[PDB]
Order: structure tokens, then C-alpha cells, then sequence
RNA sequence: GAUGUGGCGGUUGACGGCGACGUUAGGAAGUCCGGAGACGCCGGCGGGGGCCUCGGGAAGAGUUAUCUUUUCUGCUUAACGGCCUGCCAACCCUGGAAACGGUUCAGCCGGAGGUAGGGUCCAGUGGCCGGAAGAGCACACGUCGCGCGGUGUCCGGUGCGCCCCCGGCGGCCCAUGAAAAUCCGGAGGACCGAGUACCGUUCACGCCCGGUCGUACUCAUAACCGCAUCAGGUCUCCAAGGUGAACAGCCUCUGGCCAAUGGAACAAUGUAGGCAAGGGAAGUCGGCAAAACGGAUCCGUAACUUCGGGAAAAGGAUUGGCU
RNA sequence: AAAUAUUCAAAUGAGAACUUUGAAGGCCGAAGAGGAGAAAGGUUCCAUGUGAACGGCACUUGCACAUGGGUAAGCCGAUCC
């Protein structure tokens, strides 16, 4: 017929994680290769939302490999875990703090 | 999947295998005589091989 | 064959090492170029203009057992 | 409007079937659940079911408790407000 | 406008089995009169004056009409069946041989 | 190889439909909606139309008044076609021109 | 796993960039915290790949009384890597909006700063180059043979097509749709930092190594299960062309059979398939099935009803070729 | 006796409606009578030999009988979880 594809390797049924893109040989032939499910986006905790500077794939990928450190990380802290614009919120959380706190401090014994 | 692959049964396939062979003709003057007509050959497509 | 470059003082590092080479001057071509194979890497250097790639091949190392291919 | 005399949602769902009674209750819980609600903190007409009990405010993120089908209810308003006022005559 | 032509030199090469081996005037003769044939009388496509000059073993038509590609090969197709029980003597290649044209194109 | 095809029947009756023809009501129909499906026509009105306008003001061939209004109709289905749209904007821009030139 | 060469770091543990963030390195003990592994189902929509459609062009094949610049066919490019490139989503900066705007299948962007202008990011994907023609494909010629020498193998177009994927949305719920190996990050800063060397050694390049077990082939109107070469049953992937909604039927491509013991007469009678003037369920326990209606477009549409439906009610008319 | 269906010439052989090759007619009609994997069977795959039994006809043919060979993985699976 139309260029056929089969299960290639071995494991015959078609789970989430052997769902397959076909591909053209040089031979002029198509079969499909297993590819690796596409990648999600890494989350910031409080928002919600994808974490941006951030390249997302497999963790296999994504741990000590042919990628350089800097790809892992974004150079603020809380680089790849939180998204940003949340990270000035906790330094604004840790400014008010201190500054009232000697506020209620000195009130209270007085 | 592989076609059950484990090594227990993968053994009796090949014992099996080597079993079902027919007797050989010259033991039948080595025996004295009596007919060796073995029995132990199976055919796969008529009864089943229990393991 | 992952990377091809354009530096002649990269590629002329590589070749004077043992690892091998090969050389292809046939038809104007994507195959025509000089190769240099290292080990786990392949750095190709595409000379285009004619007179400068005979002297690249001239330029080849006389112990090295480069391909004339 | 088009074919439509009153309203429905769940009316035009049944067909011919459940019936009249049956509907009152449950066309109040379910508009409730379609019903955007203003938002305590943000004050925008936002919040949607986010679901059984749960609410959530997409803008601010605000999540906030409530009952099952609608943002409050009126035993919410009554347990609340007893409370606050023992609270304040007992801190006196 | 301009110059817009469709060069054909028609070529007759000995290869292949099937009777003997030979040539013979009548391959080139049938080359003009099936070409005026079908491209002449038309609404449609074409509309065309056929101009001929023969060569020694070669005859040359140049027509102030459509190209001189793909159609050229699809019309000596036709040509072979229909008178002459001969061919099957010609259709080698390799390069641009066999009857080579030479598209004369207007600008654009 | 072993015989042959059968697109030369097929295309020229593919051109018969690029060329009118054939579209009386026995032929050309199996179940209703089916042969395109008539939610996506109703979406090319939404599309086609909402290009052309935005085209328009961000040009500036029109206000971006005369914008708003005509998103709206859009939306209501007023304009059925890439024309009538076209005398509508036309008519717009006469009308608040007639206006302008009044208010000064 | 070994290392040596280069580079990284004396501001001791890199800068540039408004920033978003960029890059061949750019310390990091105990500990912490997050995120990745990691998620339902349906609907429509977006983009991709392949397949389908089609023109020009370079080769071989066919029609070829007759006609047809007609018809058929080869026209291919990988994993992997370089450079470049994605819009939605998201984010940065400018700016300060009422005749308020953009905008979703749910009202959502902007009043905790929009529309608009300029950037940044996710890199599916394509491009061109590397791979890589040295390959493969189609031709010609050669037997110079277990194989010889040459070419050509290119360039466009179209969309409610088909299949699959991938993206971001939307519907659903008294239903709100796993976990771990695998694993990086940040916060943490102890401890160790040198100069003619010591520190980086998440970088590039170089050197070596990678054990254990399965791989035949059928996968079914004949290799499986029903004693069985049983019309049965048995999980999944690929899915051409027409007519047509069709992955319907029918015909055909491609792939696959031609083995369904064969011959003769072809009676009644059966079994299976059709048709019958006139009548029209009188047959029969009973309209059992044969038979008719049937697709669609337009018109027309009932007493009643939980107002959602009945409803395709009923009942009619229409339906081609071609220009 | 279901599964739309065979036929002609040649090759071989003692012997050919059925083997094999061509020619021809067809059939499944791409949710296939298709190319493969699972499960299952276990050598059935293929060569060569070949008709005692067996393929409820036939037969020189066979998924039969005899005789040989064939499954090679750092990257696919198992393994690991």
C-alpha cells in the first residue's frame, strides 16, 4: 500500500508513551520512530503558571549531560523554581517584616 | 514482547525438541531384539505438550 | 558531520593531530570540502575558491594517512 | 428569544422526562455554578466553580472556601456573624 | 513577444532489438507531417506557424508556437504507432541525447 | 507492473465541479450537514470579514470608532458576504464625513 | 573509568544586556524547598509531517485505424549536529486610553497598565548547510563476465481532502481525573582557594571500556484455541483512487490467492434468489417476512405536552446529461 | 453442495483439471484473503531428498516424512523502577 509503519521494536500496543511521528528514510520508505512524550511546563509554586527562561524537556535530558550549567538555571535566585515577578514578592514579604517587627517590638515593653 | 522468554520453559521447549527425533535403526540389533518403537515423538499440530 | 566551520586555524589544529582525515575535490558539490575526522567529532572546512583548496590539500600532513576520497 | 420561552439549562437536557418539581431545585444550583460571583479581594465579577465547595478567582489566583453549588449561602451568614459578635463582647 | 520558439534537430539513433538494426528517411519524414498535423487546426493551447529546414541526417523544425520539453516527448510517442511497424529502433539517452531542443523563451 | 489507474475519469469530474454543474438536489446529497459541515462557513464570516476591517483602521482608511460598531455587527451576522459589508463601511465613513465637515 | 591538551578563575569563585535574558567553563559540605518523571474524557480550532490533488521540467514505459503537446512511471535525502527560524501562551520596556478599546464556544486583556510601538521566551517545525551520495532511484551501454564506463535524479502550485501528531483553548462533574525509579534547580555557605602556582574541573577536544538473557517464523477460511489444514473465535499498528457524507456499498490500484474434488445432465422434489395480469390480508392464532417507503432540497406539519418535544409527524412537489 | 471461478499452452515426470512457469479470466476490494508484532505453538521457516502413512479428490507438489542449516544488540526489549 501507502508506506506502511509498524511497531518497530518490540511492545505492540499504543500507550502514551509510544505514540509515534513518522519519518522518511533517504531509502524513500516511511516508518515511524519512537519519540519521547513532548514536555510540559515546569511550574512556579505560588502562581501557577509555566517558569519562563527555562528550556523543558525529559529529565534524562535535563540532568547532568551535554548541556552546560547554564541551561538548567536562570541567574536570579530561585531561577528555575520560581517565576520572577513571585521572587519580588517574597522580597517585599521580607522587607516589611523586619521593619515592623522592631515597631512592635519597642511598643510592647513600653 | 518477547515469545515467553524465560530460561525454565525455554529449556523444555529444547529438550522436547531434541526428544522428538525417531529412534535410530541400529539400536534395534543392540537391544536383543524387541521393537523399539519409541513413543516418546511427539507431532505439534495433533495432542499438546504440558510443560 | 555534526559541525562544519569556516576557520582554517581550527581545522589545520585538528589535522596535524594522529586521529585521521579525508579529502574530497570532485564536481561542485555539497560532498566537496575538506574533512577532518577526530575521534568521538568530524569538523568540516569548505574551501570555496579553487586555488586555495589545492593549497589546503597540499598543506596536509605527510605522515598522516588521509583518504584521497 | 428563538424556540425558547422561559429558560432552561438542564429543561432542554431531560426531554420530556424528570419533571416540574424536579427541576426548581436543581435550575437554582446549576445557574449558581454558571454564576460568576464578585471576588472579596479583587472585586472583579470573576469567580467560577472551581469545584464541590471550592471556588477560585482565576485573575488573583484566590482560592476560597463556600458551599457546593454557589459562593456563600445563608447559614454561612448566619455562623459568621455570631461568632464575630461573641469575639467582640468577650475581647471588650 | 519577442522570440518564443520550440528548436527541435531530430535525431535517429540505432539501438535496440526488435527487427534488425537500421535506419531509414521515412523517421524524419514522419516527424514533419504528424508535428504540422496535430499541433495545426486547434482552439486551444497553441496557434502556430511550423517553419522546416532539413540537415544531412537531421531534420530541424522551428515553430513560433508552445515549447519543445515534456510535450516533445509525449508527442514522438504518438508518432511511432500509428504508420510503421518500426520503433523500438530508437529511444537511448544518457545526457540530452536522442532528439535534443533547445527552448526559445520570451522574457518575463 | 499490471494494469492501470483511473484519475483521468476522476479529475475531469472534479473540474466539473470547479466548474459549476451537477449540484441539483439528487446527486449531490447524502445526510444533511455532512458534505461541510456549516459551523465552519459561519466562522470564514467571522474571519474573513474581522481581517479586512482591522486591515482598514490599523491602515487608517477609517476611525477606529467606525471599528468598534462594525466588530459588534459582525458578530450579529449583519454582513453575510465580503460585499454589503464593503457599502456599509463606505456608508460609515459618508455619513460621520457629512458630520464633520457640519460640527465646523 | 582513566587522564592529557586547550580554555574557564588574581576583583579569588565569568561578564554583557534597561530588563525580560544572553553565552564553550563561570566554587559549593550538612540541610531545605520546588519543579520536572506526571497524567481524565469529549468538542471545535491552530500549525506540522506523511499521504491525496496538480502545472512546468529531465528520463524510461503505454495508447497510437483514428484522435489526443494525451496516459503511466522514477524524480529520493535519515538519526544526529551547526547556523537560522514558532504563534498562541507568558514576560520586559515605552506610553497613559471615555466617542473606552482588543478579544473567547465560558468574559477575558487594561486600570495591581491596555489597545498601540519596540523587544524577550517556550523551538513543534521548516530553511540552507553538515550527515550525504561516497548512498539510493531511474536511464543509456557493456557482457568488458560473481559486473564495466557514463549521465540525469530539478522547480513550483492548491484545501472544509485523508491519517497521525503537536499546540493552546473550550464543554463535563454531588465524577475534578495515580505513584516511584529517574532527577536538576534554587535558597544554604561551611570548608578550601593560589602565582609560578593552586583553584574551577556541571566546558570543548583526546584515551579505554560496556557484562547477563530473548531475537527462526506463523500470527490464522492451514503453523494459536475448539480431538481437527473446523465457514467459528482470538489483542493491536499502516489504511490508495473514483462515485458518494463515508473507514457505507459497488468497481478498481497496491499487496495477496486462484486451493475452495472435478466432469455431465442441468428432471421432479428441495435449498437460495427473482417476477407476475386483475384483486389487495379476504390468507393466518397473528401482516411472520417477502414487498413497498427510503437519500436530500423546498413546501407543509396535528389533537397533545413535564413546552424541552412530537417532527424527518402526516402529506406533497423536486432531483439528468450538457452549455 | 457456503466462501463469485476457472481455462489454455509449455516444462517435468511412468503418469498432470489441481505441481511449476507463461498467457488469459477473475476474486479480496485497503476496518482486505494485506505487510507485521502481541498471545500461543516450537522449528512448523528454507534448502535438498521425496510419495510407505497423511493433505476425507488426485498428485511428481505439502505447513507431511527423511536429511541439513538458520535467530548474534553498550543504544530494541527483558533487565532497572
Amino acid at each position: 500500500m501507502v508506506q506502511r509503519l509498524t511497531y518497530r521494536k518490540r511492545h505492540s500496543y499504543a500507550t502514551k508513551s509510544n505514540q509515534t511521528r513518522v519519518v522518511k528514510t533517504p531509502g524513500g520508505k516511511l516508518v515511524y520512530q519512537y519519540t519521547k512524550k513532548r514536555a510540559s511546563g515546569p511550574k512556579c509554586p505560588v502562581t501557577g503558571k509555566k517558569i519562563q527562561g527555562i528550556p523543558h524537556l525529559r529529565p534524562t535530558e535535563y540532568k547532568r549531560p551535554r548541556l552546560s550549567r547554564n541551561r538548567r538555571t536562570v541567574n536570579r535566585p530561585y531561577g528555575g523554581v520560581l517565576s520572577g515577578p513571585a521572587v519580588r514578592e517574597r522580597i517585599i514579604r521580607a522587607f516589611l517584616v523586619e521593619e515592623q517587627k522592631i515597631v512592635k517590638k519597642v511598643l510592647k515593653i513600653q | 514482547m518477547p515469545s515467553h522468554k524465560t530460561f525454565r520453559i525455554k529449556q523444555k521447549l529444547a529438550k522436547k525438541q531434541r526428544q522428538n527425533r525417531p529412534i535410530p535403526y541400529w539400536i534395534r540389533m543392540r537391544t536383543d531384539n524387541t521393537i523399539r518403537y519409541n513413543a516418546k515423538r511427539r507431532h505439534w499440530r495433533r495432542t499438546k505438550l504440558g510443560f | 558531520m555534526p559541525k562544519q566551520i569556516h576557520e582554517i586555524k581550527d581545522f589545520l589544529l585538528t589535522a596535524r593531530r594522529k586521529d585521521a582525515r579525508s579529502v574530497r575535490i570532485k564536481r561542485t558539490k555539497d560532498a566537496v570540502k575538506f574533512k577532518v575526522r577526530c575521534s568521538k567529532y568530524l569538523y568540516t572546512l569548505c574551501v570555496f575558491d579553487a586555488d586555495k583548496a589545492n593549497k589546503l590539500k597540499q598543506s596536509l600532513p605527510p605522515g598522516l594517512t588521509v583518504q584521497e576520497v | 428569544m428563538t424556540k425558547r420561552t422561559k429558560k432552561a439549562g438542564i429543561v432542554g437536557k431531560y426531554g420530556t422526562r424528570y419533571g416540574a418539581s424536579l427541576r426548581k431545585q436543581i435550575k437554582k444550583m446549576e445557574v449558581s455554578q454558571h454564576s460568576k460571583y464578585f471576588c472579596e479581594f479583587c472585586g472583579k465579577f470573576a469567580v467560577k466553580r472551581k469545584a464541590v465547595g471550592i471556588w477560585g478567582c482565576k485573575d488573583c489566583g484566590k482560592v476560597k472556601a463556600g458551599g457546593a453549588y454557589t459562593m456563600n449561602t445563608a447559614s454561612a451568614v448566619t455562623v459568621r456573624s455570631t461568632i464575630r459578635r461573641l469575639r467582640e463582647q468577650t475581647e471588650a | 513577444g519577442g522570440k518564443k520558439k520550440g528548436s527541435v534537430s531530430f535525431v535517429i539513433d540505432c539501438s535496440k532489438p526488435v527487427e534488425d538494426k537500421i535506419m531509414e528517411i521515412a523517421s524524419l519524414e514522419k516527424f514533419l507531417q504528424e508535428r504540422i498535423k496535430v499541433a495545426g487546426g486547434k482552439a486551444g493551447n497553441l496557434g502556430d506557424s511550423v517553419t522546416v529546414t532539413r540537415d544531412k541526417t537531421k531534420v530541424t523544425v522551428t515553430s513560433d508556437g508552445a515549447f519543445s520539453k515534456r510535450y516533445l516527448k509525449y508527442l514522438t510517442k504518438k508518432y511511432l504507432k500509428k504508420h510503421n511497424v518500426r520503433d523500438w529502433l530508437r529511444v537511448i539517452a544518457a545526457n540530452k541525447d536522442r532528439n535534443v531542443y533547445e527552448l526559445r523563451y520570451f522574457n518575463i | 507492473p499490471q494494469k492501470i489507474h483511473s484519475r483521468s475519469r476522476a479529475r475531469r469530474a472534479h473540474e466539473a465541479k470547479q466548474k459549476g454543474r451537477h449540484s441539483g438536489y439528487g446527486k449531490r446529497r447524502g445526510t444533511r450537514e455532512a458534505r461541510l459541515p456549516t459551523k465552519i462557513l459561519w466562522m470564514r464570516r467571522m474571519r474573513v470579514l474581522r481581517r479586512l476591517l482591522r486591515k482598514y483602521r490599523e491602515a487608517k482608511k477609517i476611525d477606529k470608532h467606525m471599528y468598534h460598531d462594525m466588530y459588534l455587527k459582525v458578530k450579529g451576522n449583519m454582513f453575510k458576504n465580503k460585499r454589503v459589508l464593503m457599502e456599509s463601511i463606505h456608508k460609515s465613513k459618508a455619513e460621520k464625513a457629512r458630520e464633520k465637515t457640519l460640527s465646523d
